[PDB]
RNA sequence: CCUUCUCAAACAUUCUGUUUGGUAGUGAGUGAUACUCUUUGGAGUUAACUUGAAAUUGCCUUAAA
């Protein structure tokens, strides 16, 4: 199996990737890592979020480890990860080794803020990681402050990048990459092989391809919230005294850490998962889990890949995640699954019914709504009355609410959601501490 | 002379009773006097020099401070005067609550708003939050600015006066 | 007593008639109902009681209402000057034992002021249910606490005499709070023909306590206020009968 | 053409046709003034209706005090269209209890408690559920 | 431009105990279950709900001038 000692790298890299938990590398990895260490290109396939940040991600800092002192400047390695969400995420990935040095690390991002952005690019970031569109335009604008000197490229999560509405900004970085020296590779983990012809630029010799390779046992369920700002008593999906199991989908890592104190605060079982968390409360928490039976966590599209806690009771599937793809086909998850028992419920503010339409133009019959009580009074004081992030500074709670309107915001035609009503604007009716949040 | 509509806005200001409840609001905010902050912190001084900290309250007065209020937006109600030595000043405060959607309120004198801030003048005083006893007054008061002042005196914003 | 298994078999035949699948909560409660000749004559009177009972069904109340979604807590009123006398750390050290605590103690200043404004009011109070109080404000409560509250024996506050003899200390507190907890269920005795005392929750201890219940509460009202028939319910239901007494029936012809 | 009355509504605590009279004579003598007061409980539903002598007492009194605000309350006031015609609502107050009974003996009275406990029994027979007594 | 019944006795001497008393609302409306009544007179009473103190026609002068 792979373990950290025969590849022969740096003292500190392996010896910080013994600070994740692992002590050895998966098959998927172990089908990769070495095999990957060549000019050799590299396709990768295989499980969703299988683990493959590691694989494709040691390359990294060995090609750069070796040429260390060199350029610095010119940005060593490019992923391009098209999902906000999974691009924060492994960046948080980047964040793996306190024993990273040679290395920066731009977090290149739809929706952050682009001053800063290349006002931290004139500093050379050593590695990045990009979403493609606006990753066109700093290498229109600021390309000399980066960009020739680059040695690896890598499209992870191919997913939606090779699809149609990506392709121009493709063709176009590639087009304007340094590709004399530099490193094709095209990843993912489960994509079709119309990838080929459309990835028949940036493919040289090389390369080989590597494959290690709604249920209708279950009902998706469903609810309607009209108020914008919608919360829920779990207590009453948690009236069996203390005892539920329970996941609750939502966008980001920065929104469940807020829900995390916040219904912390509420006196429910707190556990939550994200990309900021080390691998290591990744492990304590989810392995905490599946030796949990009262409880519930929050998980975001991180760990909407694969994870196995069996017999979830509910399946939170609140401000709908990324994509149509995992969100209508991972739902053999409680059944066809581990054959436990339970159903998914998603919270809608009203418009986007037809996201609804558009799950019911991938033809599941579906059921039910109740009356969940937007007019709770205590909830509404219960919590933008109290303060306690955004108690701490003017700059936080917000970064909660920010996140949410930013992963939001990314989603145009993808979701349902109209440059027009909600999104991005008739939503801030979720907007503060302060309602009504015109 | 005939006077542009972005003028004559003042001159249209709150009557005698909306104006007296306003100050039997306010009265009760008076920022605190000097002689205060000298009392309390005399008396913690020998406290503390020998032998819990609710938030504050007034009203927030600071011309530059108050345009800060808004544009957040914070504020709640602000009362502008109709005399300003430069005329100029507070031109943009109709509009700009207006468009902010905040309870402005035209109170006339500022020798009347200066004497309930401690000062010989402010030409601005306004209020965001404000403590729950009076938040019912507070609510029904923009309310009556509302009703009375802005209602039906859209009609200031074209008619050149004079 | 009346016969035992008269109203056991209610109670258990009642958990049958629950047995069959906030409506919930509506259902699930289980109503002792009550009658009379006439109740207190041409007095509307608010005046409560302290009943002495089994035990109490607060204790159930709160841990299955732990979880609960309207999660019920805690009130008191102090006195005008009493309140910097006694901390709201001062007796939290002190009422644990029971593993029963109060959340906040306001004074009645505060309602006439902050909790007035209707809303702001009955959005205060409505998010509780039990209540305490204390008896020299509970005269000055009808007018503060106003029509809303108390049309609910929920809000309604019992009252106590919390000072003690004289220039009061805060032992009898301690202790009395207890008292008003463990021991006793308040009820209220309105005008008209019937009176239905609120009683418990059926999720709660098996019918070993609520038959006891049925009878120490019963026979102890049946003695002063010589009651017409009596019956016992769920919340919904079509009553059941227990003790029926024409006996002191014919007292209605002792008076006319 | 609108009418002579004015409707009135948010009428405070201790607001009646002393202080309604008493305020709006000012406007002139008015015909009429009704507060609209409750069946039972006594006390008033906080609002009522008026008329002066013609239609210009109206839209004096109105308008110089169609917003205006009083105590917690701003008291909304506008006319009518033609006619309106106040009608009802007449003085009330809290009507006390008037009890008679029970006329009869324990004959048919207490019979009634019985029969009507033995049909109860046929009742709760009905639901079904079985019980005694 | 108004400011709210914030306590009693009795009993027994215990850093408190025992016991009986003393409290008429802003209104509007939701309402499925009963009690009770009396000759239709429907009267008093029965879970618990919404609410910006929301609305439409239930027969003393010194707190002056």
């Amino acid at each position: 199996v792979e373990k950290f000692e025969e590849l022969k790298l740096s003292q500190p890299t392996l010896k910080a990737i013994e600070k994740m938990g692992f002590t050895t590398m998966t098959s998927v990895q172990a089908r990769t890592i070495p095999p990957l260490l060549a000019g050799r290109d590299v396709l990768g396939a295989a499980k969703t979020g299988s683990g493959k940040t590691l694989a494709f991600l040691i390359p990294a800092i060995e090609l750069l480890h070796s040429l260390k002192f060199k350029p610095r400047n010119g940005t060593g390695i490019i992923v391009i990860t098209p999902t906000r969400e999974l691009a924060l995420q492994i960046f948080g990935v980047a964040r793996e080794l306190m024993e990273f040095h040679s290395q920066t690390f731009g977090i290149v991002i739809g929706g952050a803020n682009r001053r800063q952005e290349a006002e931290k690019l004139m500093k050379g970031v050593n590695m990045l990681i990009a979403t493609p569109g606006r990753l066109l335009d700093h290498l229109q604008n600021t390309k000399g402050f980066v960009f020739k000197n680059l040695k690896a490229l890598i499209i992870d999560e191919a997913d939606r990048i090779l699809e149609i509405g990506f392709e121009d900004e493709m063709r176009q970085i590639i087009k304007i990459l340094p590709n004399e020296d530099r490193q094709s590779m095209l990843f993912s983990a489960t994509q079709t092989t119309k990838v080929e012809d459309l990835a028949r630029i940036s493919l040289r010799p090389g390369p080989l391809f590597i494959n290690v390779v709604t249920a209708d046992g279950l009902e998706q369920g469903y609810v309607v919230c009209d108020s914008d700002k919608r919360f829920l008593l779990l207590f009453s999906f948690l009236k069996r005294n203390q005892k539920k199991k329970i996941i609750v989908f939502l966008s980001s890592c920065n929104s469940v850490k807020y829900y995390a104190e916040l219904l912390n605060y509420i006196d429910l079982p707190v556990l939550e998962l994200h990309g900021k968390q080390k691998q290591q409360k990744r492990t304590n928490t989810f392995f905490e889990f599946c030796n949990a039976e009262r409880g519930i966590l929050i998980c975001t599209d991180v760990a909407a890949r694969g994870l196995d806690i069996p017999a979830v009771d509910w399946i939170i599937q609140f401000d709908p995640p990324d994509d149509p793809r995992d969100y209508i086909h991972r739902v053999g998850r409680t059944a066809r699954g581990t054959k436990g028992k339970g159903k998914s419920l998603m919270f809608l503010t009203p418009n986007e019914l037809g996201f609804l339409r558009y799950l019911k133009a991938s033809k599941v019959p579906l059921n039910e709504y109740e009356f969940p009580e937007n007019k709770i009074a205590n909830v509404q004081s219960q919590l933008e009355k109290l303060i306690k992030s955004n108690y701490y500074l003017h700059q936080t709670a917000k970064d909660g609410y920010r996140s949410y309107l930013q992963a939001y915001a990314s989603h145009s035609l993808k979701t349902v959601y109209q440059i027009d009503k909600l999104d991005l604007a008739k939503v801030a009716k979720s907007y503060g501490f302060p309602v009504p949040p015109k | 002379l005939k006077v542009p509509p972005t003028i004559a806005q003042f001159q249209y200001t709150l009557d005698r009773n909306t104006a007296a409840e306003t100050f039997k609001l306010f009265n009760k905010y008076r920022p605190e006097t000097a002689a205060e902050k000298k009392e309390r912190l005399t008396k913690e001084a020998a406290a503390v020099a020998e032998g819990a900290s609710p938030k504050p309250y007034a009203v927030k007065y600071g011309l530059n401070h108050v345009v800060a209020l808004i544009e957040n937006k914070k504020a709640k109600l602000v009362l502008i005067a109709n005399d300003v030595d430069p005329i100029e000043l507070v031109v943009f405060l109709p509009a700009l609550c207006k468009k902010m959607g905040v309870p402005y309120a035209i109170v006339k004198g500022k020798a009347r708003l200066g004497t309930l801030v401690n000062q010989k003048t402010s030409a601005v005083a306004a209020l965001t939050e404000v403590r729950a006893e009076d938040e019912a007054a507070l609510a029904k008061l923009v309310s009556t600015i509302d009703a009375n002042f802005a209602d039906k005196y859209d009609e200031v914003k074209k008619h050149w006066g004079g | 007593a009346i016969p035992r298994e008269r109203v056991i078999k209610a109670v258990n035949e009642l958990i049958k008639f629950t047995s069959k699948p906030e409506e919930e909560l509506k259902k699930d409660l289980q109503l002792i109902v009550v009658n009379n000749k006439s109740f207190t004559g041409t007095s509307k009177s608010f005046k409560l009681k302290l009943l002495n009972v089994k035990h109490s069904f607060y204790k159930p109340w709160k841990e299955a209402s732990a979880t609960a979604v309207k999660d019920f807590k805690v009130l008191l009123i102090l006195k005008d000057s009493d309140i910097k006398k006694v901390s709201e750390d001062d007796l939290f050290d002190q009422l644990d034992s029971e593993g029963i605590k109060v959340d906040e103690i306001i004074c009645g200043k505060d309602l006439k002021t902050v909790y007035k404004a209707y809303e702001a009011r009955n959005a205060f109070i409505s998010q509780f249910s039990l209540i305490l109080a204390d008896d020299s404000i509970v005269t000055s409560l009808p007018k503060l606490m106003g029509g809303k509250a108390y049309n609910k024996v929920e809000t309604t506050p019992i009252s106590i005499r919390t000072h003690a003899n004289k220039e009061f200390s805060l032992t009898t507190l301690t202790n009395n709070i207890k008292k008003v907890y463990m021991n006793q269920l308040p009820v209220k005795l309105p005008r008209g023909t019937t009176l239905n005392v609120h009683l418990g929750n059926l999720e709660w201890l098996r019918p070993e306590e609520f038959v006891d219940n049925v009878e120490l509460i019963s026979e102890q009202l049946i003695k002063a206020y010589q009651i017409r028939s009596i019956f016992i319910k769920t919340n919904r239901s079509p009553v059941l009968p227990l003790y029926y007494n024409q006996d002191v029936l014919d007292e209605l012809e002792a008076k006319k | 053409e609108y009418s002579g009355i004015i409707y009135v509504s948010r009428l405070p605590h201790g607001f009646h046709e002393k202080e309604l009279s008493k305020y709006f004579a000012q406007f002139g003598d008015l015909k009429e003034v009704r507060l609209a007061r409750n069946k039972k409980t006594g006390n008033s539903r906080h609002y009522g209706f008026l008329e002066f002598v013609n239609k210009e007492d109206a839209m004096i009194a109105q308008e110089s005090m169609n917003n205006y605000l009083l105590m917690g309350h701003l008291l909304q006031v506008r006319v009518l269209p033609k006619g309106a015609k106040i009608e009802k609502l007449y003085k009330y107050k809290k009507r006390v209890l008037v009890e008679k009974g029970i006329t009869k003996p324990v004959k048919q009275l207490k019979d009634n408690m019985k029969q009507k406990h033995e049909e109860r029994i046929k009742k709760l027979a009905k639901s079904g559920i079985e019980f005694k007594w």
